[PDB]
């Protein structure tokens, strides 16, 4: 299938509390790669899977490096965005930004992309033609300025066609048995009594790489979609994923509701009902 | 934008006495970004407690999880206490084993 | 493998 090179940033400035916070976290499909946060005890790039453990010392300090650099960068664009939108000096805010590239399994560039916010809105964005930026008000309206006189977006688009596509497949490479792996869900069904003679079934999947899934509820051959309750899919804590969905019955009905699973590690989707 | 953290605790694999496991809490769709997230066990905070899967979703809103080691037991008590700007006092969500 | 980020 296809793959990705994903990194989360986040700068929070703390008036008072000396200089903002700020972090990035890496991840490759779903996987937590690697970290860089300015409230460590030693603020450094470091690996957050045993793959990467296998890059040396050029790779942590270039990294590093950069991430101290990008850390500078936010600050001054937290006091420039103070002055853009006339705020005082006295709170916190946040800008946050999505950077990276899918490739296709052919290692092919499929997508590239690079989005900020400003205190959790839509602030200025790469467009998918790599060339454009769509800004989300006026103040946005000064960096697209700023940023097409600069190059800027040629700038980005070489770093997604060539760094980008060429540091995932690397990392795709180095750290196959975990990246390209597949585990199955195990599936079980719980049952809570509701008043009024009705009951809640809940099919929980759990254990599953990667962090993809559907978990139906049916009755007959019909997906009852238009009375269920879910979780977003979730984290365990071990680079596996878990995730649950729930449906109301009559109670003395719950055998003809059946659960079903879906996952690319699974030959077959998985069927299931409560067991009393 | 003010979002309240969704908390949700749970275990990695189904819940069994003597045999060691993940306890997790899931704190998400939240902004600001400033939180706190303590694990408790009997209502005493854990000690050795690991951050991750950080990132934030299509709406900007935050994601986080703290995980820890444990072994089960029918009388521990556990759960997850949160502190958020969009909250007047702490959300404490505790495990259901039976869930 | 992450970009240098420009200032806004």
């Amino acid at each position: 299938g296809p793959h990705s090179l994903r990194y989360f940033v986040t700068a929070v400035s703390r008036p008072g509390l000396g200089e903002p916070r700020y972090m990035e976290v890496g991840y490759v499909d779903d996987t937590e790669f690697v970290r860089f946060d300015s409230d460590a005890e030693n603020p450094r790039y470091e690996p957050r899977a045993r793959w990467m453990e296998q890059e040396g010392p050029e790779y942590w300090e270039r990294e590093t490096q950069k991430a101290k650099g990008n850390e500078q960068s936010f600050r001054v664009d937290l006091r420039t965005l103070l002055g853009y939108y006339n705020q005082s000096k006295g709170g916190s805010h946040t800008i946050q930004v999505i950077s990276g590239c899918e490739v296709g399994s052919d290692g092919r560039l499929l997508r590239g992309y690079q989005q900020y916010a400003y205190d959790g809105c839509d602030y200025i964005a790469l467009n998918e033609d790599l060339k454009t930026w769509t800004a989300a008000d006026m103040a946005a309206l000064i960096t697209k300025h700023k940023w097409e006189q600069a190059g800027e977006a040629e700038r980005l688009r070489a770093y997604l066609e060539g760094t980008c596509v060429e540091w995932l497949r690397r990392y795709l490479k180095n750290g196959n048995a975990t990246l390209l792996r597949t585990d199955s869900p195990k599936a079980h069904v719980t049952h809570h009594s509701r008043p009024e003679d009705k009951v809640t079934l809940r099919c929980w999947a759990l254990g599953f790489y990667p962090a993809d899934i559907t978990l139906t509820w049916q009755l007959n051959g019909e997906e009852l979609i238009q009375d269920m309750e879910l979780v977003e899919t979730r984290p365990a804590g071990d680079g596996t994923f878990q995730k649950w969905a729930s449906v109301v019955v009559p109670l003395g009905k719950e055998q003809y509701y059946t659960c079903h699973v879906y996952h690319q590690g699974l030959p077959e989707p998985l069927t299931l009902r409560w067991e009393p | 934008i003010q979002k309240t953290p969704q908390i949700q605790v749970y275990s990695r694999h189904p819940p069994e006495n003597g045999k060691p496991n993940i306890l997790n809490c899931y704190v998400t769709q939240f902004h600001p970004p400033h939180i706190e997230i303590q694990m408790l066990k009997n209502g005493k905070k854990i000690p050795k407690v690991e951050m991750s899967d950080m990132s934030f979703s299509k709406d900007w809103s935050f994601y986080i999880l703290a995980h820890t080691e444990f072994t089960p037991t029918e009388t521990d008590t556990y759960a997850c206490r949160v502190k958020h700007d969009s909250m007047a006092e702490p959300k404490t969500v505790y495990w259901d084993r039976d869930m | 493998a992450v970009f240098n980020f420009a200032t806004m």
